[PDB]
């Protein structure tokens, strides 16, 4: 099924992958499961990811379901791997067969660090997949199940600041799972019934106009004060 | 009943006091207000936002998106920071 | 060559008994390997021979063992390099190669299990030791059950040894990871989703020890395997099932916070996998796996209220699934959670307005609309546990009243219909419904406990009425079409209704608390409904439960029911005795319940025997004698216990003690001595010594107060001595008179010391057996089986101290809150 | 149902709203209440097209879908001076500054 470079990536040894690549190994070779060595490297460690990228590995290689290594780095919550992939030209809004972006997978599990990096690189929060789910919807589904902690709450706050305004109510009623929780239902209805402060909407427009960049570097050149520069990066 | 806001370039916008009080700065500062740094093309959008916020407060239906063009987004953000909106 | 093979086989057969001098001092330990083991023809047996040597376990001869290990390992390396794939070789290999692999595994396992400490204290052989371990890993890849059992034996031994010491672990550290993988990769199927049970228990114990040795490695392995399942690689139903079994079998081994992290990650991954997969089959498999996982780890559910509520709601959702097996798994998980987290459903939780029990009770009819009757019973038992967790009496009463509302209304409708027309009780649907309702009541009573008296008292009088009617229907059928009609489905449905009535009564009474109330309110109607009906029915129609029920009451009411015992006996005793004594395989349940009732009456209501007519008391004694003269172990044991207790009790009835002695002392003594000499109940020897020692003591202290000789007065001691001597002589005429006299005198002198008495009797019987060609091993059974028991106890006491080895639902040490 | 308007004249702008069924006379009454001018000396324009006072606001080009709170519909205004009506004059808002290079489309 898999090939020696894939095994080296799985075992997470940078030396083996580096020496194998040193003899012109086919870096972008598929395998039995239609993955690439970079998929395993992203799933496992950042040293392997860096070694593979140094030797021309494609950062947007697709797999059976059209999932790039960034999808799996975000799902696994390998923040260093996510940053390494994005820094080498990976698509931050790549869509798989289900129209699932890496941010959607990160928010599904409430991965704070990966979500923060993806937003820093311009990930879109106002995105919906084929079955009508959005990153905030999936995070709320995680929260209502009682499996969330302070990290998940911080992730929700980050996504709420990044989105500007969201609406979880189909027709005029919250989903069944949310509706049965009096506290979270009340909180989310209050959030969804507020139009949204002008500052948040302006920040969303500015960020969208900056799309697909290392936003903290881009905002440095803007004529805004320091406080508004910090605001534009979701730091307040 | 009505307040009058003056732009930096001389444009005057007359809005209902209830709408104008949506801005914390306006409420603290106030039958007329003057701004020396907000251009007319931004103050008009600010008044539009006052109306939009008052209309859709505590709405049961989906709130439509507020249109902000990229050209004025930066100045609009600065103005919103100056005000409390 | 055939002669050599036969000689080697004979040596192997006799190797165990040969003195160790001829084994470890000669040149055999090298001849076998340098002369035969290289030759395939004598390979297998030769290797087997070595295994036997490795099993000697002698304190000395360390150098011999070390040399054997080294030379054998080098030989095996020569004839089977470590680079080979043992799995494929066994699969496609001939019989000879498979046998060689099995013998290699056996030898390695036995020798390591015996002298691992001996081998591993040599710094020069360290590498070879690891080599040996490599083989044990390689052979562990074989799919056959016997080879894997052999390997698992050694793996379990090694894990237990390493855990016990806390070092030596550093010696095995660089390879234990492999074992962990194996345990997770080959996990056996738990008996929650014989040889299989033992395999699962051994695998669970080994994995629990290994995780105790390293929590981080186990967590990493399980999470990596789960992710591999998620990312498509190595995805399969069997892989997912084995991984989830491995995850579940670890419950209790980790600390609470590490368990929290691990379970959160696992649950998130499983939910993501469920979302990813499409199709009813895959989703059902994943749901069953998640149900099994959450069924364990009650601690996590206890610590997380919102997740527990979500899980319960999801179980209610699954209860409507029509897919095969989903409803049963949902009900099983629900009852597990209710048992282990009962107090969290009755008390108001953070963020709640009312306890969850109220919500469950309000929607009970909608939840169980699609369940089968047994699943409904399980659901009702689960809810009953939570209701019983309610400490407040009034709130509990209201909860119980709401709890039985639907069964109560169906029961009331049926009862009203029967009152309108009794023939409705002959309708098969009505009888089936009554049986189901009574089964639900039985389960609810089991779950709740004593407070269920609120429900029982509601239906009691009606229930005993229905009972009577059904009895009247059965007796007619038997009277019309004979006993064969008892095979009819309707007749057995009616008998099921009667059995459930009796089971409900017994279940509540066994958990009762107020004997006076039970005696005043419940006993009289029950006796009136049950006794004559049992008496007049044919043996094929009599319900054994009746007897059992009586026993239960006699155990709880004691003196409060001593006045009713005479009529209980008048109605049941002679009938059941005639039923049982006739044959030893006809009615096992009737015999068991009969002796249970007799024991209860003797222990708690002895004075009743005095009021019982003398002929019936003689029947009681005859039943006891027939019991302790039986062949089966349990019957003889219970008969002996009843006889001993009866003797002790009658010793306290001064008015009747003398009459009882004068009437039955010689008969009981003769029967006891006959059974002792026959040696048909060696397992009961101790009990015999307990009884005889007592009986003799009675005449030793002059408590008989009368001459046992019927003709003329004479000292009781001398008469008893001569009588027992004559009994022994008749049993064993060949014995000399002086020998018998001295033996009986010594036996009589030792009546004050039960151990000495039993040892004297055992020595006499052993001498008697040795006089003939008989074997004395059986006489000592009473000892060996005790020792075995002790071992088990130690084993149990050893496993309680290791968290996670025992299932969370197996330990009766339920925590608080 | 409700239509939101931005009445404009020179540099003056009035944000208001009215029912679709309301007539232009009520809008002129509101303009009086704001700027204190008799309706007889006011005239409203929708895209340089004079509006007859009798017409109901709905039947004109104004509709709820077209004119929303976040996008009001402009309505030019003209007063009467020295027994004559001034030409419709609307001062455009200040032009926004050039978009910075960073914010431009890639
Ligand atoms: C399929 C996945 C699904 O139905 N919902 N996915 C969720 C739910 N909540 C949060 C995030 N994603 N699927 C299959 N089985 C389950 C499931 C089973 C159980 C069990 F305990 F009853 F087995 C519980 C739950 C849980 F977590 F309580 F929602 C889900 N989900």
């Amino acid at each position: 099924t898999l090939k020696p470079l894939h095994c080296a990536c799985m075992v997470s040894d940078a030396d083996c992958v580096e020496l194998l690549l040193e003899k012109g190994a086919e870096v972008n070779a598929l395998d039995g499961y239609n993955r690439t060595a970079l998929h395993y490297a992203a799933e496992k460690d950042e040293a392997c990811v860096e070694v593979l990228l140094e030797y021309g590995a494609n950062p947007n290689a697709l797999d059976g379901n059209r999932d790039t290594p960034l999808h799996w780095a975000a799902f696994k919550n390998n923040a260093e791997c996510v940053r390494a992939l994005l820094e080498s030209g990976a698509s931050v809004n790549a869509l798989d067969y289900n129209n699932d972006t890496p941010l959607s997978w990160a928010a599904m599990k409430g991965n704070l660090e990966s979500v923060s990096i993806l937003l820093d690189y311009g990930a879109e929060v106002r995105v919906i997949n084929l079955i009508g789910q959005t990153p905030i919807s999936r995070l709320v589904a995680l929260l209502v199940a009682g499996l969330g902690t302070e990290k998940e709450d911080s992730c929700f706050e980050l996504l709420h600041r990044a989105v500007g305004h969201f609406e979880l109510r189909k027709n005029g009623t919250m989903p069944r799972e949310v509706a049965r929780d009096p506290q979270l239902c009340e909180k989310l209805t209050v959030l969804c019934s507020a139009p949204g402060t002008l500052k948040t909407l302006a920040r969303y427009a500015v960020r969208r106009s900056l799309g697909l960049q290392y936003l903290p570097d881009a905002v440095k050149g803007l004529p805004l004060p320091a406080s508004l520069k910090e605001y534009l990066l979701l730091l307040e | 009943m009505y307040v009058k806001l003056i732009s930096s370039d001389g444009h005057e916008f007359i809005v209902k006091r209830e709408h104008a009080l949506t801005s914390g700065t306006i409420k603290a500062m106030l039958n007329e207000v003057n701004f020396r740094e907000i251009p007319s093309h931004v103050l008009s959008k600010v008044c539009m936002y006052f109306t939009y916020k008052v209309r859709y407060t505590n709405s049961s239906t989906e709130i439509p998106e507020f249109p902000i063009a990229p050209e004025i987004a930066l100045e609009l953000l600065m103005a919103a920071n100056f005000l409390d909106c | 060559a055939p002669l050599v093979h036969a000689t080697l086989e004979t040596l192997l057969r006799f190797l165990n008994w040969i003195p160790l001098g001829y084994i470890f001092e000669t040149k055999l330990i090298s001849t076998l390997i340098y002369k035969f083991l290289n030759v395939p023809m004598f390979r297998n047996v030769s290797l087997k021979c070595l295994t036997e040597i490795a099993g000697v376990s002698v304190s000395q001869y360390e150098e011999q063992f070390v040399t054997l290990f080294t030379l054998t390992m080098m030989q095996l390396k020569q004839m089977l390099p470590l680079n080979t794939n043992i799995r494929l070789a066994y699969s496609n290999g001939k019989d000879d190669e498979q046998n060689f692999i099995q013998n290699l595994s056996l030898f390695l396992c036995t020798f390591l299990k015996e002298h691992d400490q001996l081998i591993e204290k040599r710094l020069n052989l360290r590498e070879t030791l690891m080599e040996a371990l490599h083989y044990m890993l390689l052979v562990s890849e074989v799919e056959e059950t016997e080879i894997f059992k052999i390997c698992l034996e050694y793996w379990n031994h090694l894990a237990a040894e390493l855990y016990r010491e806390s070092p030596r672990r550093q010696l095995y550290l660089p390879m234990l990871f492999k074992v962990r993988l194996l345990m997770v990769s080959r996990m056996a199927k738990p008996e929650e989703v014989t040889d299989s049970i033992n395999l699962y228990k051994n695998m669970r114990e080994t994995l629990v020890y290994l995780t105790h040795l390293d929590y981080v490695d186990t967590e990493r392995i399980m999470t990596e395997k789960l992710h591999n399942q998620v990312n498509g690689t190595e995805w399969s139903w069997k892989n997912l099932n084995t991984l989830c079994w491995a995850i579940g079998s670890i419950s209790g081994a980790m600390h609470e916070e590490d368990e929290k992290r691990f379970l959160v990650t696992v649950i998130k991954d499983l939910l993501g996998l469920c979302e990813q997969k499409r199709g009813k089959d895959n989703k059902a498999i994943i749901a069953s796996n998640i149900m099994y996982i959450v069924g364990q780890y009650p601690r996590f559910l206890r610590a997380h209220w919102k997740f527990l509520k979500t899980v319960v709601n999801k179980l209610f959702e699954f209860m409507h699934e029509t897919h095969d097996g989903v409803q049963d798994m949902a009900c099983d998980t629900f009852i597990k959670i209710a048992q282990k987290c009962r107090r969290h459903f009755v008390q108001v939780q953070v963020g709640e307005v009312m306890p969850f029990i109220d919500e469950i009770l309000n929607n009970i009819n909608t939840i169980i609309c699609d369940l089968q009757p047994q699943q409904v019973h399980t659901f009702y038992e689960a809810v009953g546990y939570m209701i019983g967790a309610q400490t407040d009496q009034t709130v509990q009463e209201h909860l119980i009243e709401k709890y039985m509302l639907l069964p109560n209304q169906v029961w009331d409708s049926i009862i009203q219909q029967a009152t309108k027309n009794v023939d409705i009780l002959k309708d098969p649907e009505t009888v089936k419904q009554l049986g189901s309702i009574l089964k639900t009541n039985v389960r609810a009573c089991k779950a709740v406990g004593h407070p269920f008296v609120i429900q029982l008292g509601r239906i009691y009088l009606d229930m005993l009425n229905v009972y009577k009617c059904l009895s009247e229907n059965i007796s007619a059928a038997i009277q019309a079409n004979g006993e064969m009609v008892t095979k009819q489905p309707l007749i057995r449905s009616m008998r099921t209704v009667k059995r459930e009535t009796l089971k409900l009564i017994s279940g509540w009474v066994s958990r009762s608390n107020d004997p006076q109330m039970v005696a005043e309110n419940f006993v009289p109607p029950l006796l009136d409904a049950v006794l004559i009906d049992y008496q007049r029915n044919v043996p094929a129609a009599r319900e054994p439960e009746v007897l059992s029920t009586m026993a239960i009451i006699v155990n709880k009411l004691g003196g409060h029911i001593t006045a009713e015992i005479p009529q209980i006996f008048d109605a049941v005793f002679e009938c059941t005795l005639n039923m049982i004594n006739k044959d030893f395989e006809e009615y096992p349940e009737h015999r068991t319940n009969f002796f249970l009732l007799l024991q209860a009456v003797n222990s708690h209501c002895f004075p009743a025997f005095l009021a019982i007519p003398p002929t019936q008391f003689k029947l009681v004694l005859d039943s006891i004698i027939w019991a302790f003269k039986h062949t089966m172990r349990n019957v003889a044991d219970t008969g002996l216990q009843i006889l001993f207790t009866l003797l002790q009790n009658v010793a306290q009835e001064e008015a009747a003690a003398q009459s009882f002695y004068q009437t039955y002392f010689c008969d009981i003594l003769q029967h006891i001595f006959s059974v002792v000499t026959d040696t048909s109940h060696t397992a009961g020897l101790t009990m015999h010594a307990s009884i005889l020692a007592y009986m003799f003591n009675l005449v030793e202290e002059g408590k008989i107060s009368t001459s046992l000789n019927p003709g003329n007065p004479v000292n009781n001691q001398i008469f008893l001595q001569e009588y027992v001597a004559n009994l022994l002589k008749s049993a064993f005429p060949h014995l000399q008179d002086a020998q018998v006299k001295l033996f009986v005198t010594g036996l009589f002198s030792l009546n004050q010391d039960i151990p000495a008495f039993k040892e004297h009797l055992r020595d006499f019987l052993v001498q008697i057996k040795e006089f003939a060609g008989e074997d004395t091993s059986d006489l000592f059974l009473e000892e060996r089986e005790i020792a075995l028991r002790q071992a088990d106890e130690e084993k149990h006491k050893r496993q309680m101290s290791v968290p996670g080895i025992f299932n969370p639902h197996e330990i009766p040490e339920e925590m608080c809150d | 149902m409700d239509v939101f308007l931005m009445i404009r004249r020179h540099k003056t702008t009035i944000f208001t709203d009215a029912k679709e069924s309301s007539t232009v006379f009520e809008l002129k009454r509101i303009v009086e209440g704001i700027l204190k001018r008799p309706p007889d000396e006011q005239r409203l324009y929708k895209d340089d097209q004079l509006l007859d006072d009798g017409k109901t606001l709905g039947e004109c080009g104004f509709t709820s879908q077209t004119a929303r709170p976040q996008a009001p519909a402009t309505v030019g205004l003209a007063f009467r001076a020295d027994d004559t009506f001034e030409a419709l004059c609307i001062e455009p808002f200040s032009s926004p500054p050039e978009l910075p290079d960073v914010m431009k489309p890639q």
